This record gives C-alpha cells, sequence and structure tokens, in this order.
C-alpha cells in the first residue's frame, strides 16, 4: 500500500532510479503517463496516469477466497508543483477525478502524491489535478524542462514491512530431500513433510489457503525449488514524462 | 477490552494487538483512524471446532465512519489470529488469547 512506503521510506525514489513500491510489489507491468508538453504559470493541468491489466483476472485475497485487483500509484513532481485547490479545479474536470482522495508522502513533501488503494475496474486510469507554480512568485522555479516520476500498481503485494511473505506469493521448500507426507488441512492450507536424507533431518513447510501444490507425495524435491504455483496476476511498473514550464511570452 | 483499529498517529495497527482475555470477556473493536477497516479471524488460526463467521465480520463488510464498533465475546480457550482484510499486507494483524 502507499501507506507502508510512506510510514518507513522518507524519498520514494531510490539512487537506482527504483521507486520504493517494488520492495514488495515484486512482478512488472506496464504503466503510462500523459502530460501536457508545456504549461503556463500558475495554471491547472492534468496528468493522466495508466494502469493497465486483463480485467477478467482474480487474484488470491488474504483469506485465501479470489477477488479482484485494487490500483494506487505515487506520482513524483519537482519541488513548486503541488495538488491544484478545489477552487481551481474545473467541473468538466470534477468529474473525471471521481471522488479520490491525494494525498502527499509527507506533509513537506507537496510535489509527492499518493493515491489507492482504491478498486482497479473504476480508477485504472486516474488524473492528478496538478497547479503549475510562477517563477516571478518562486525564485527556485525556473522556465525550464521538468521530469515527472510515476509508480502504478496493481494487485496485493509479496512481502509486508516485517519481511513476512504474504499468501500471494511461491512458497519454496526450505529443505531439500523426499516428501514424506502432505497433511491437507481442515480450513484450507497444507503441512509439507521433508526428510532431509542428506542431512538426516526432518523439516515441515506450511502453505496458506488460496494456493495449490505443485508436488506430490514421494517425489525429490531441491533447496528453494517451488512447491506451489505462483498467484501472483498483478505488478508494479514505473514512468517518466518531461514537461516544460513555458514563459507566457518568448 | 477495547481495541483502537488505528493508532492515534495513523498507524495501520489494532493497539493494542496482542493481548490476553477471560472467555465470556468482550472485545470492542472501535474505529480509530486510517479506515475503513474490518476484523476476520483466520479460519485456520483458531481453537479447533469454532465457528469463524460467528466471531468475524465478512471480508466484504467494512467499518467506515470513526467511533463505528464491532464486539465479540470468545469462549472457547486457545490462541485467534485476526487480521483486517483490506490492511493485512500493512501489518494489520494481531492476536487474541482466551485463558
Ligand atoms: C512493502 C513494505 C510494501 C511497500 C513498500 C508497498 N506495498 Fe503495496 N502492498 C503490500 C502488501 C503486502 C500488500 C497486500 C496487503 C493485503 O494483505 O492485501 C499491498 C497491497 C497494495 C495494493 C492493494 C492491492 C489489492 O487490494 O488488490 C495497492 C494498490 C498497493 N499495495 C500499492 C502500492 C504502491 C503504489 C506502493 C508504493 C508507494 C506500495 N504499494 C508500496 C506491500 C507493499
Ligand atoms: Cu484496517
Amino acid at each position: 500500500y502507499p501507506i507502508f512506503a510512506q510510514q518507513n521510506y522518507e524519498n520514494p525514489r531510490e539512487a537506482t532510479g527504483r521507486i520504493v513500491c517494488a520492495n514488495c510489489h515484486l512482478a512488472s507491468k506496464p504503466v503510462d503517463i500523459e502530460v501536457p508538453q508545456a504549461v503556463l504559470p500558475d495554471t491547472v493541468f492534468e496528468a493522466v496516469v495508466k494502469i493497465p491489466y486483463d480485467m477478467q483476472l482474480k487474484q488470491v485475497l488474504a483469506n485465501g477466497k479470489k477477488g479482484a485487483l485494487n490500483v494506487g500509484a505515487v506520482l513524483i513532481l519537482p519541488e513548486g508543483f503541488e495538488l491544484a485547490p478545489p477552487d481551481r479545479i474545473s467541473p468538466e474536470m470534477k468529474e473525471k477525478i471521481g471522488n479520490l482522495s491525494f494525498q502527499n508522502y509527507r506533509p513537506n513533501k507537496k510535489n509527492i502524491l499518493v493515491i489507492g488503494p482504491v478498486p482497479g475496474q473504476k480508477y485504472s486510469e486516474i488524473t492528478f489535478p496538478i497547479l503549475a507554480p510562477d517563477p516571478a512568485t518562486n525564485k527556485d522555479v525556473h522556465f525550464l524542462k521538468y521530469p515527472i516520476y510515476v509508480g502504478g500498481n496493481r494487485g496485493r503485494g509479496q512481502i509486508y514491512p516485517d519481511g513476512s511473505k504474504s499468501n500471494n506469493t511461491v512458497y519454496n521448500a526450505t529443505a531439500g530431500g523426499i516428501i514424506s507426507k502432505i497433511l491437507r488441512k481442515e480450513k484450507g492450507g497444507y503441512e509439507i513433510t521433508i526428510v532431509d536424507a542428506s542431512n538426516e533431518r526432518q523439516v515441515i513447510d506450511i502453505i496458506p489457503r488460496g494456493l495449490e501444490l505443485l508436488v506430490s507425495e514421494g517425489e525429490s524435491i531441491k533447496l528453494d525449488q517451488p512447491l506451489t504455483s505462483n498467484p501472483n496476476v498483478g505488478g508494479f511498473g514505473q514512468g517518466d514524462a518531461e514537461i516544460v514550464l513555458q514563459d507566457p511570452l518568448r | 477490552i477495547d481495541v483502537l483499529l488505528g493508532a492515534d498517529d495513523g498507524s495501520l495497527a489494532f493497539v493494542p494487538s496482542e493481548f490476553s482475555i477471560s472467555p465470556g470477556e468482550k472485545i470492542v473493536f472501535k474505529n480509530n483512524a486510517g479506515f475503513p477497516h474490518n476484523i476476520v479471524f483466520d479460519e485456520d488460526s483458531i481453537p479447533s471446532g469454532v465457528d469463524a463467521s460467528k466471531i468475524s465480520m465478512s471480508e466484504e463488510d467494512l467499518l467506515n465512519a470513526k467511533g463505528e464498533t464491532f464486539e465479540v465475546a470468545l469462549s472457547n480457550k486457545g490462541e485467534y489470529s485476526f487480521y483486517c482484510s483490506p490492511h493485512q499486507g500493512a501489518g494489520m494483524v494481531g492476536k487474541v488469547t482466551v485463558n
């Protein structure tokens, strides 16, 4: 979620250029962003982000059941640019943004906006109302070409903020050997007993519900060999745009 | 016992998240911050024979206003793992022990 990155990452873009959602959102999927080639000082413009995915896809929800995906995004604007105020947003644009609440990554970062989780069926494309700054009223803002970075995600992530894996990822064998027993649990989930004949050790790997096994009893498994299918149908992607803060003269 | 859904600083967590109660004692989960929220008991992580539908909200049900509460009384002894369906990945999880 956009709150996990905000809660323990002061800046959402790392030195490699990767947005911090890719640390838990491990599948890569395309994100698009359309921005006007140039904008004038103190004018509202729209940054439309597209997080496309096949909508007949059903992901594994946190309780094993399958459901639809939710979308979320982080927009990194240049310093001076910020969310347009409600009095400056047109009525033809207010119906376009639906009723989304864009939050600041942090109260001091007014140029980084986050939104989500919001339902993917309704918000695969999101419109961010941005207000262009004015160089005559801001000495660090100039008429220049500015970079815009966006991070778009659809579907549940694989790792939580404590390092724990979710049930929306592959479960690998913690030991090599032969599966001597597979206990199918009453309310869903499995208990796999692996006899590591090489180390004379017995280990039990537990698999959560919503995942189907790829192994049978008596099969030889290697360390880190995938014991279940990959139930992730979502993914994170990033894109960038260039906007020209234009002088109203020439 | 009263448990807040969302900390006073807007953190996505149950306060408290780990606690013990006597059998028949009521737990009042109240919407505090970061809602909507809901309380779902893990059917595979509660005492054997307990019906999770009798002590949890539906995964599709939500408390979306400040002050909304969900109350439940547990009688069977053992450990009960619960979580918020939309914020389970955030770490909004908890465990109650009926002793
Ligand atoms: C690890 C600390 C994470 C970071 C950083 C980000 N996300 Fe995340 N996200 C993560 C998990 C484990 C989950 C699943 C929670 C659950 O139990 O369901 C999520 C979920 C989302 C969702 C909702 C998916 C859905 O319900 O279908 C979205 C929209 C999402 N995350 C977006 C997102 C963005 C854009 C982030 C960067 C700012 C981001 N997440 C960071 C784990 C982590
Ligand atoms: Cu919650």
